DNA sequence: AGCACGT
DNA sequence: ACGGGCT
């Protein structure tokens, strides 16, 4: 995720 | 067809 | 550690 | 038919 907690995605 | 890894 | 997608 | 991307 994010980041952080890419994305998603990318 | 997506692509979120891949993206066939 | 943290995330499911459709042409 | 297919696996990506940093705080
Ligand atoms: C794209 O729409 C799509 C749907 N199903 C798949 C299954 C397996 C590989 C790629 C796929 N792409
Ligand atoms: C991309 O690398 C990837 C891997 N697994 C997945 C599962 C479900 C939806 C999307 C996904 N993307
Ligand atoms: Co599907
Ligand atoms: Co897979
Ligand atoms: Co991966």
């Amino acid at each position: 995720t994010x980041p952080g907690v890419t994305x998603p995605g990318v | 067809x997506a692509x979120v890894x891949a993206x066939v």
